[PDB]
């Protein structure tokens, strides 16, 4: 349940400007984007997660005590032209780059 | 099961292969004026102004139209849109972008480097900024004034 | 300041058995591992981490109202032998299997 | 400026290439009973268990020697230490392991299998035993029993 609407767990969208951050001049493009990112209350996973989310069940010994919280579960790449060391115009298509949906660990 | 279920603009719910429903991408093509290939801004042609909105829901959130027609080898045959120029990456594929255009005057010459140009820069923004005017990579030939 | 001591963000050794889990007979080797986690409270990044910090500092309009967490800032590999859908003995090296440090988002 | 850094047992602190303190990895290597190349879990040959426990403190927490010796192919010349047992993966690397032994019997054959081995097995369990056993991959023919 994402897009946060009036307080959980949720994906906010939110712009970032390569400008406002002093990347304009070693980023080509794009010049910004919606990177978002997860805000709320925490009252398919990895390998790791799920593995520890075992040990986490009501009542379980050993027990993980896991600091849970709003983290992004989904995210997703976007292609970006830069700057390499040599100064030389590189594209790649970049992964992980926003978050697209928010959840409690 | 889906009569309820409510996944807004942009998107459909549709029942799976196991029963369950599932919000899927679903576009609004309705009115797209260009009706031919595009090139995305991943580099990537498109079939069509459709199919780069459903890989766009599906994939790549911020992905656009950077010119119409198909992606192109070499600025010789681009036409960017509005104030947008073309350059070329690594492996000569056109790319049409905003160049940035601003750059502070660094106090000293420490910041200065060479350019495989011959030109000496004043800072890595200087070079990058006539490299993106210029269309394509100059690159450095060494940290410094060029040397005489 | 990772290993847990006395309650802050900090990571928890902790070991899972895969026979514990249920997967003994689908991996073949190792038979368990310090999976370990991360618990507490909290009062080098990722581009996105990177680009969205910059909108967290204090009085910056946009702002970022990040919701932050005792998450893992470091992870480390495992090598695996397991079966595939085959049914094929299958070595891999898998990365991001361990938590190796904690810290607060 | 590391006077004062302590970074527990396997590590030690080091002043770094920008004047920085620093925890580096520095396992006790005082008393290991072999001398010579060992195999590491993660199929690398080691000069010894030295340069093992390096990689193990510095990349791979978990990595540990599987048996003496340079890794091998084929089973032919791997001795595994205690109870464990020689297999090879899919490129014919030799690991030792631990094979599981306890497969529960299902009620039914639904979950039948039929092995390249011309076996029909109760379940995936029994044909990844026979597996592991046997020391290298039979491999599933098709689900459900062998046709005859
Ligand atoms: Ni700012
Ligand atoms: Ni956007
Ligand atoms: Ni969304
Ligand atoms: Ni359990
Ligand atoms: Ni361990
Ligand atoms: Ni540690």
């Amino acid at each position: 349940g994402l897009e946060c609407d009036g307080n959980i767990c949720c994906k906010k969208q939110f712009f970032v400007s390569f400008k406002d951050i002093g990347w304009n001049d070693w980023i080509i493009a794009p010049s910004g984007y919606h990177a978002n990112y997860c805000e709320g209350e925490c009252p398919s996973l990895s390998f790791h997660s799920t593995v520890i989310n075992h040990y986490r069940m009501r009542g379980h010994s050993p027990f993980a005590n896991l600091k849970s919280c709003c983290v992004p579960t989904k995210l997703r790449p976007m292609s970006m032209l830069y700057y390499d060391d040599g100064q030389n115009i590189i594209k790649k298509d970049i992964q992980n780059m926003i978050v697209e949906e928010c959840g409690c660990s | 099961t889906c009569e309820n279920v409510d996944c807004g603009p942009g998107k459909k719910c549709r029942m799976n292969k196991k029963n369950k429903p599932r919000c899927v991408c679903a576009p609004d093509c309705s009115n797209i004026t260009w009706k031919g290939p595009v090139c995305g801004l991943d580099g990537k042609t498109y079939r069509n102004e459709c199919a780069l909105l459903k890989a766009r829901c599906k994939e790549q959130p911020e992905l656009e139209v950077q010119y119409q027609g198909k992606c192109k080898k070499t600025c010789r045959d681009v036409f960017c849109p509005g104030s947008s120029t073309c350059v070329v990456d690594q492996t000569n594929n056109a790319y049409c972008v905003t160049c940035n255009r601003i750059c502070p005057e660094p106090s000293s010459s420490e910041q200065s480097l060479c350019g495989n140009d011959g030109v000496t820069y004043s800072s890595a923004c200087h070079l990058r900024k006539a490299t993106c005017l210029l269309g394509r990579s100059i690159g450095l030939a060494y940290e410094g004034k060029c040397i005489k």
